[PDB]
């Protein structure tokens, strides 16, 4: 047996998300032409992250299925914890990092190649992944459990108790910043388009006779909020629930593929890149 | 045996040292921005060219100029130097921002050579992309013209009878209706044009400009803004 | 005067071109063959290049 | 008289026509089914070169068939190196617009040039050490189109003025000027014995010019609009050029008129540069649609795609020995294929 | 070769009609933009009217606008031009411009110097 109405998820997971992270790599290690830009470099340490936390969720599928233990779950449950969790974090910056970049490419048009300089980029890249370790750094301290992510294990809900202090602080902290960071960047540019459109239609009916970063960081969030809420609701009072809390957590776990499937179905600068490289690499 | 390994080690470090000049040179020419300006002869470009020269030289083939608006680059190409020709050189201007289109509004015929002019970088393969912006020089000229008598811009267009003005600013330059009906005339006669195709890549600015005007550099400024954006938005991928 | 003078040199010129040597168009579409059989194994993009004359791929 | 003068250009076009009537007996796809073919033609990315920053007009190889020059639009000129991708020189022009660059058979020498009209003289091999402006040719006035060295004291300038031009570096004037084409010359190449070169222009008419008599010797009409390349199948008795008629074919000199021409329905864009291969079998051309395309030379039926840049191929120029092919492109990208 | 063999022509009185004629050779006739440009003396070479490659988009100069009509043959490889209404300032030579480019739409056929693909000449005068 061994959660045979889990090990499939799992497994597709690990798989599918390792895949995507591949050959998103090979994509944007491939074509050059890709390569230039603010936006690819942090799709690029997106895929980075996201393959990493992809091959480190190989473990649980390990574990239930052959049964390994360097340590019998007493540290390696917290490990995994802290791992996916930092890399989820990473990824959440990302994408607020990448929609404070093409908020300063529309509203600074002119001075936009003046603003981002390559220094600033890797600075940010750099601050993205040691804000978001720094941030989970009292699960180190013995206080509370990061979240529900890694809970897979028998040992780990039974253990841990998450403390509601730390979990405000890493939600009025780390989340909060990211989903208002989206949310006024996506209103800004949603309004200038909406009067770019209108001009162009009025100019338009005078003489006569969607977006990546939308659809990416919606599904992203749409993803992520019944995570963030119904790990804030365990918090909140204590509150326990199974199937809520192991589908939450892998419903969010599976932002990492979905990032790349987007691109893979859209966006023809990655598809058209993507079967150059196939036909190159086929033949 | 080893001055292989000797010529590869120089070799390498003339290559980074190459490499940080051309990320320097990245930035300064990034910094900038290109404005391929044409138009007529007898239309004024030479003079809003010196306008903002004053507000670097050009001394053969192109009479380059450069102008700063709020620490902004503009440096733009004034291609004189050439022949009558224009249909292979102008093949070189694709990594403009923005054609900037002088046009002599007053000299009739001298404006529908203006109108082909631009139907034929409208429809350029190469500058699909590029947007136009369009300044309709002599202003005062034109208002004198109509406004005096005895040239009928009717003989050279014929539309223009039955035309009427559809929305405009009229009370602070309205000297006259005819006039504005003219002017007005003429930029909806070049954005027909405009409107006429186009995947949305593209589209003309139109300005009125007199003789003497300084605010021109402004509104160079303003459009470059406009299509700035509006090309940060196609890659930006929301239609 | 010199415009006149250039026309009469120019056509001068090509009633000199009217009367040159012609070779036909088999003879020359043999010239092309005899040219490209005749290198034809030092062709190295013709060719499949073996990976010894390029090693340091 | 003027009639008279007129009869005799009517019996001059007359002989012309019969002689190209009367010649034209063969077809080189007709009389010979005994052509083996070429077949696929799979040419990879051996290695890509990313240095420029704007649009790529004119790159040229070095003697040694290792060294290679390109220039572009963002103002630098940069010598390559096909083995370790290293950048030897890279050198700061005056002017942005550069439509053509020229390196030494020597190999000491590089030119550039386009609409500021200066074709502008590099010499690299120098005892300080860097690399300086030799001198500023000064004697066309619209923009140079195309340009090629003979030695390290003569460089012939195509322009836009329907000027070739034959100088002369260390003097600072120009030695002899060619004055038969209409208007636009775009690409010249140099004969094998160095003493002829060929060069089309927008009337479609591709004349042959003698360096040494300073004249037209045959001119040659075949194409349906402006020219944008030629080259030379490297025996030097023929030389294929494409234009922006979407189309291309081949001219022999001893024919002196059209001999075979290579097109399909689906092209629908003319080329921008074209180049031959070493033993002249696989004409390699340029295109407006964004990638090249291999051509066999003979049979007249395409054999390979270099589909690796995203923006029309401005440049392509084979290697001497022939162990390369490297085209450039308006996305700023060079790409070395095998 | 290209071929723009030009014919029709000869004083006409004002309010009269004649037909513009312009053969063609040597290329696919089908396929590109043609024109009709005029210099009348003292003046430069100024555009008239356009025919696309169907023949679908035509536009006219603002003074012939009403009184010119033009129209082709694809398959008999000409150029038409019906006059109706000649002023007495339509004293011109007229050149058939073709485009420099095939399937495109824009044209540069104005300039003052020898374009290669415009015809000989053709006289009209009036």
């Amino acid at each position: 047996n061994f959660c045979l109405l889990e090990v499939l998820i799992i497994v597709f997971l690990t798989v599918l998300i390792i895949s995507g992270n591949i050959i998103v790599i090979f994509v944007f290690h491939c074509a050059p032409l890709l390569n230039h830009h603010t936006t690819s470099y942090f799709i690029q340490t997106m895929a980075y992250a996201d393959l990493f936390v992809g091959v480190s969720c190989v473990v649980p599928s390990l574990s239930l299925l052959h049964h390994p233990l360097p340590v019998e779950e007493s540290l390696t449950c917290q490990i995994f914890g802290f791992v996916v969790s930092v890399l989820k974090s990473v990824s959440m910056a990302s994408l607020a990092c990448i929609s404070i970049d093409r908020y300063i490419a529309i509203t600074k048009p002119l001075t936009y190649n003046t603003l981002v300089t390559p220094w600033r980029l890797r600075l940010c890249i750099f601050l993205i992944w040691l804000y978001s370790t720094l941030v989970f750094l009292p699960s180190f301290f013995h206080w509370g459990k990061p979240g529900y992510h890694g809970d897979v294990f028998q040992w780990c809900a039974e253990s841990w108790h998450t403390d509601s202090y730390f979990t405000l602080f890493i939600v009025m902290m780390l989340y909060a910043p990211a989903a208002l960071i989206v949310c006024f960047t996506y209103f800004n540019i949603f309004r200038i388009c909406q009067q770019h459109t209108k001009d162009i239609s009025e100019r338009q009916a005078r003489f006569s006779s969607a977006m990546v970063l939308f659809r990416i960081t919606s599904v992203f969030y749409i993803l992520w909020l019944p995570y963030i809420i119904y790990f804030l609701l365990e918090s909140s009072t204590g509150h326990s629930n199974r199937f809520a809390s192991f589908l939450t957590t892998w419903l969010a776990i599976s932002n990492s593929f979905c990032n790349c499937v987007i691109y893979s179905l859209s966006n023809s600068v990655f598809q058209r890149g993507l079967k150059r490289l196939s036909g190159a690499m086929c033949t | 045996t080893e001055d292989q390994r000797n010529e590869e080690k120089a070799q390498r470090e003339a290559n980074k040292k190459i490499e940080k000049q051309l990320q320097k040179d990245k930035q300064v020419y990034r910094a900038t921005h290109r404005l391929l300006l044409l138009g007529a002869d007898n239309s004024g470009k030479s003079t809003i060219v010196k306008q903002m020269r004053i507000l670097s030289g050009g001394t053969s083939g192109i009479f380059e100029t450069k102008f700063q608006v709020d620490k902004v680059n503009f440096h733009m190409f004034d291609v004189g130097g050439q022949r009558d020709e224009r249909r292979k050189w102008i093949q070189c201007f694709n990594d403009v921002t923005a054609i900037i289109f002088v046009v002599d509004s007053s000299d009739y015929n001298r404006l529908q050579e203006a109108l082909n002019l631009f139907k034929s970088i409208w429809n350029n393969r190469w500058l699909r992309t590029i947007s136009v912006i369009l300044f309709l020089n002599k202003q005062d000229l034109l208002a004198e013209k109509v406004l005096a008598g005895k040239s009928k811009i009717e003989d050279y267009f014929p539309e223009f009878a039955r035309y009427t003005t559809p929305e405009d600013a009229t009370p602070e330059p309205g000297e006259d209706p005819r006039v504005t009906r003219a002017k007005y005339f003429i930029r909806d006669e070049f954005l027909r044009i405009s409107t006429a195709s186009g995947d949305g890549r593209h589209y003309c600015y139109p300005h009125f400009t007199c003789a003497v005007d300084t605010e021109n550099a402004r509104r160079i400024f303003n459009d470059c803004r406009d299509i700035i954006q509006r090309m940060h938005l196609r890659q930006y991928e929301l239609l | 005067t010199a415009s006149i003078a250039q026309a009469r040199k120019l056509v001068e010129q090509l009633k000199m071109e009217a009367n040159i040597d012609r070779i036909k168009v088999s003879k020359a579409a043999a010239d092309l063959m005899a040219y490209c059989e005749a290198h034809a194994k030092e062709d190295p993009l013709l060719t499949p290049v073996p990976a010894s004359e390029n090693p340091f791929r | 008289e003027l009639d008279q003068l007129r009869q005799e250009a009517e019996q001059l076009k007359n002989q012309i026509r019969d002689a190209r009537k009367a010649c034209a007996d063969a077809t080189l796809s007709q009389i010979t089914n005994n052509i083996d073919p070429v077949g696929r033609i799979q040419m990879r990315t051996r290695r890509t070169l990313r240095g420029h920053l704007a649009k790529i007009y004119a790159m040229h190889w070095g003697t040694d068939s290792r060294l290679l020059v390109s220039a572009s639009q963002d103002g630098k000129l940069i010598i390559w190196d096909s083995y370790t991708t290293n950048k030897v020189h890279a050198i700061p022009l005056r002017s942005s617009w550069v439509m053509t660059c020229a390196y030494a058979p020597s190999g000491n020498y590089v030119a550039c040039g386009g609409l500021d009209n200066i074709c502008s003289i590099y010499n690299l091999k120098t005892r300080e050490g860097n690399v300086r402006v030799s001198r500023e040719l000064a004697g066309h006035t619209g923009y140079l189109s195309c340009c090629r060295f003979l030695d390290d004291n003569q460089i012939v300038t195509s322009s836009g003025d329907t000027t070739c031009a034959l100088w002369d570096i260390e003097t600072g004037q120009q030695t002899t000027t060619f004055t038969g084409h209409t208007g636009d010359v775009m690409s010249l190449s140099l004969a094998p014995d160095t003493r002829l070169f060929v060069s089309g222009a927008c009337d479609a008419s591709a004349k042959l010019w003698d360096v040494r008599e300073g004249m037209c010797r045959q001119t040659f009409t075949g194409h349906e609009s402006d020219i944008n390349a030629i080259c030379f199948f490297p025996n030097g008795n023929a030389f294929a050029t494409g234009s922006d008629d979407a189309t291309c074919r081949l001219f022999d000199l001893r024919a002196d008129q059209e001999l075979m021409t290579y097109s399909h329905d689906n092209i629908i864009c003319g080329i921008t540069s074209v180049s031959f291969s070493k033993s002249g079998r696989l004409l390699l051309a340029g295109y407006d649609d964004f990638n090249c395309n291999v051509w066999d030379a003979l049979k007249a039926d395409r054999a390979g795609v270099l589909a690796g840049h995203d923006n029309r191929v401005s440049c392509l120029g084979v290697t001497d020995d022939g162990m390369a092919v490297a085209t450039g492109s308006w996305d700023s990208f060079l790409k070395i294929w095998n | 070769q290209v071929q723009l063999q030009e014919s029709g022509g000869g004083l006409v009185q004002p309010g009269g009609s004649l037909r513009l004629s312009c053969a063609a050779s040597g290329f696919t006739f089908s396929n590109y933009k043609m024109n009709w440009v005029r210099q009348a003396p003292g003046k430069g070479l100024e555009w008239v009217s356009d025919i696309s490659q169907s023949g679908a988009s035509i536009s006219y100069t603002g003074s012939v606008k009403g009184r010119f009509t033009i129209s082709r043959d694809n398959a008999k490889n000409t150029l038409y031009l019906q006059m109706n209404s000649l002023k007495p300032e339509d004293t011109a030579v007229y050149y058939c411009a073709r485009c420099p480019a095939p399937f495109t739409r824009d044209c540069f056929d104005v300039t003052s110097t020898t374009y290669a693909y415009r015809g000989q000449g053709t006289q009209v005068t009036v």
